[PDB]
RNA sequence: CUCGAUGUCGGCUCGUCGCAUCCUGGGGCUGAAGAAGGUCCCAAGGGUUGGGCUGUUCGCCCAUUAAAGCGGCACGCGAGCUGGGUUCAGAACGUCGUGAGACAGUUCGGUCUCUAUCCGCCACGGGCGCAGGAGGCUUGAGGGGGGCUCUUCCUAGUACGAGAGGACCGGAAGGGACGCACCUCUGGUUUCCCAGCUGUCCCUCCAGGGGCAUAAGCUGGGUAGCCAUGUGCGGAAGGGAUAACCGCUGAAAGCAUCUAAGCGGGAAGCCCGCCCCAAGAUGAGGCCUCCCACGGCGUCAAGCCGGUAAGGACCCGGGAAGACCACCCGGUGGAUGGGCCGGGGGUGUAAGCGCCGCGAGGCGUUGAGCCGACCGGUCCCAAUCGUCCGAGGUCUUGACC
């Protein structure tokens, strides 16, 4: 879910807007970017040059996908949207702030940073 | 589809009229259940029931004829109001093992 | 448009051999219910009407 | 709640909950809630736990 | 009979702690027919009639403990299989039949611009020019649905009697409910 | 060899070898401590990703990765597509030519043909066989499938280390591609199951319907089976024989030497092991459980007849069993179809009357109505009655009662 050139907005403020999905990060084969996962895409467009800027080589992760995530709790969760957050090699966000909620996940795959910044984590 | 029905239709129709026609194996095997089913409705017997049965058959005369007429002659049993009997011969060129079916009586 | 067609006179022999596995097998028919005669195993007829019920003619 | 609102409902002692942006939400239910609700104005909603 | 086996109950999951889906399996003790040994000479299967009532309508641990229940009179309740264990079951494929090299065998078909052209399903090729006619290699529309399928790492979770029946860890019994299931925990790795 | 004709580039798919091995293990080497590289010997198992621009391969570029291999087989594949392209006539430019035409300079567009016979492959039936006639159960020689991997943690930040770093060895967990299987959970189906709808013809006027509006006219939705986006699971242990590679015991060379002989070490690799066939492996295998010697005919009559429901069949009724076939369960002492009946599931409270508003409608009765296969009762219905075929126990030798 979310590869080639599927797009996804920001919720942090890094200075973005939306981003194209190059590679699913992990190792060869692999074909999917599911929240918690980390993506190798770029700017489809970003504010008036906050700090990022349109068409900027990038690194972001998974937190919002209407693909529906099956919670080990035989439960089910999804969103009206599909987007995520940028990052500093060091699985570290940039956006100083968050936006739409997210999912335990993150925690499970490291990121607290946002985990709490988040307005609400579902 | 629209044809499956149609059939069941006219066949269900014609039949009730005579109560045992001549169509091939299957054809019959089905016109049964259905037609059959229908019956079970003449049995229910009422506003509704009728409003259905007819719904398909389309035709006072009968529709009523059965609901009242036959229906009764059956009010007792448990489905099966039909005895699908295969036949000895077969329509030519073809070679289809037709068959006959009636309202078990 | 004959892409593929035989390539060597089929060989009567074989040929027929082919046509070999073929063959008929007389109707398994039985004998009348009381109709007395031979009928299509399971059915009344231009001899019957019976079975258990007179559902026919003659 | 009330499938957020969709007073109908669907899917076992678990169910599921859709969701929108802004820390906003949409716990959820059936294919009669969804679509409709996912495309206009709740108020106006009838059938269910709104225009009850 | 060396083993233990019966038929497919069905599947459903539910409960646990995180939650988990399994499958039900029917089988008390389907009696005990002789037992495997090639002693003094060739020995394998005898038959001192003691079966059902119809059956003539057609008329060293594993096997060992058997001796235990196969001499008892015949039958032999199933379930050593206990709390958290790995037998293995061999279902029966599933009358799926003769299909196109499509699902029968993973393969990409008629692409786009021709991924429709009233075109479609149908393998790509056979053998080159010089190589030589054909291989017994490339499968074919190799029918399915009947295969004597099965698998491994078959972990059983729990069981209870009310009717001797077993609960399973992930179903995939192969064949369908009311189907022929035989289990074992063969050369287990999770051991 | 082919011009009584082998359809040529690249692509697609389906791949199959090979090793000079890209990833992967095992090794010896180093100007190797660690870690990471370099060097070269042994091993092909498995595996070796998305895009871009290019008709291209090639190639450069983008993000990965352990890795992103060299090459075979007419630089595999057109009776399997592709058909861009170079390579029909157009026509263009440029270009030479008095010209006509012209060009491995380019540029637009330009008819890749339904019926496989054989051999061959994948599959399923028919024989005939395996010398009593019989149904049920197993062995597997021998074949086939599958074997890859990243990362995270303790051991440990301990060996090493001036330091920034980073181990063999030993052990957890997750995940990637992949394959077998499977619906429970999830998602896609759902040609009529259920519901709303506009246009129209019959319907009797209203209501309540009906085809058609594809083969459903349109829209919302929807079991059961199939099927992924989803479920289990798998590639492991371990055993034996080795590569390279390392040693021991010790000659011939009274001193040394892995060495000919003697004994061990050591690999994702071979053999085995794990699944999947499978004796038509003519060496027709094992075993248990049934059937008993019938008739008359010239003969080693191992030839013609009733048989033995042991037994099977055919015909019927049925199956995620299925092209046909073969294969499975049932054949009224039946629950096998349908039928009905409860049950679930599904559609969203019906037809009618009722009560509010001129009307449109609403609110009620009423979670109604209607229900396609899903779970299970009940002989309403329909599997009646009937046939056919089937054994007898081949020759020698001996071992025991």
């Amino acid at each position: 879910m979310i590869q080639q050139e599927s797009r996804l907005k920001v919720a942090d403020n890094s200075g973005a807007r939306e981003v194209l999905v190059i590679k699913v990060l992990g190792g060869s084969g692999r074909r999917y970017a599911n929240i918690g996962d980390v993506v190798v895409a770029t700017v489809k467009d970003a504010t008036p040059g906050g700090v990022v800027k349109k068409g900027q080589v990038v690194k972001a992760v998974v937190v919002r996908t209407k693909r529906g995530v099956r919670r080990p709790d035989g439960s089910y969760i999804r969103f009206d949207e599909n987007a995520c957050v940028i990052i500093r090699d060091d699985k570290s966000p940039r956006g100083t702030r968050i936006f739409g909620p997210v999912a335990r996940e993150l925690r499970d795959k490291d990121f607290m940073k946002i985990i709490s910044l988040a307005p609400e984590v579902i | 589809s629209s044809h499956r029905l149609a059939l069941y239709r006219n066949q269900a129709k014609s039949l009730l009229t005579h109560g045992r026609i001549t169509t091939t194996v299957p054809k019959a095997k089905e016109l049964r259940g259905f037609v059959d089913h229908l019956i079970h409705l003449a049995k229910r017997g009422d506003l509704h029931a009728r409003r259905l049965v007819l719904r398909d058959l389309q035709d006072v005369k009968l529709v009523r004829k059965l609901f009242d007429e036959i229906a009764p002659r059956y009010r007792d049993r448990q489905g099966g109001y039909t005895r699908v009997l295969k036949l000895a011969e077969r329509r030519r060129g073809d070679g289809a093992p037709l068959a006959l079916v009636e309202l078990v009586e | 448009a004959k892409h593929p067609v035989p390539k060597k006179k089929t060989s009567k022999s074989k040929r027929d051999m082919r046509r070999s596995h073929h063959a008929l097998t007389a109707p398994n028919l039985t004998e009348c219910p009381q109709c007395h005669g031979k009928k299509l195993s399971h059915h009344i007829c231009p001899n019957c009407g019976y079975y258990d019920g007179r559902q026919v003619l003659a | 709640r009330e499938c957020d609102y969709c007073g109908t409902d669907i899917e076992p002692g678990t169910g599921t909950m859709f969701v929108h942006k802004d820390g906003a939400t949409t716990h959820f239910c059936s294919s009669k809630c969804e679509n409709n609700a996912d495309l206009r104005e709740a108020r106006n909603l009838e059938w269910t736990d709104t225009a009850r | 009979v060396q083993g233990f086996a019966g038929y497919k109950a069905g599947m459903t999951p539910r409960e646990g702690m995180e939650t988990v889906p399994v499958t039900v399996i029917e089988t008390p003790p389907m009696r005990a027919v002789a037992l495997r040994a090639y002693e003094q000479r060739p020995l394998t299967e005898v038959w001192t009639d003691e079966f059902h009532s119809e059956l003539d309508r057609t008329l060293s641990d594993r096997l060992d403990h058997a001796l235990d229940i196969v001499e008892d009179g015949g039958e032999h309740a199933m379930n050593i299989f206990r709390a958290g264990e790995y037998a293995d079951v061999a279902g029966v494929t599933k009358g799926k039949g003769t299909q196109g090299p499509v699902k029968r065998w993973g393969v990409q078909k008629r692409k786009g611009k021709h991924a429709r052209q009233g075109w479609r399903r149908r393998i790509g090729n056979l053998g080159p020019w010089n190589p030589s006619r054909v291989r017994s290699t490339v499968p074919q529309q190799g029918q399915t649905g009947y295969h004597q399928r099965t698998e491994l790492n078959k972990r059983l979770i729990d069981i209870g009697e009310g009717g001797p029946y077993t609960l399973v860890k992930g179903s995939v019994p192969g064949p369908d409910k009311r189907l022929v299931p035989f289990f074992r925990a063969v050369r287990p790795n999770d051991q």
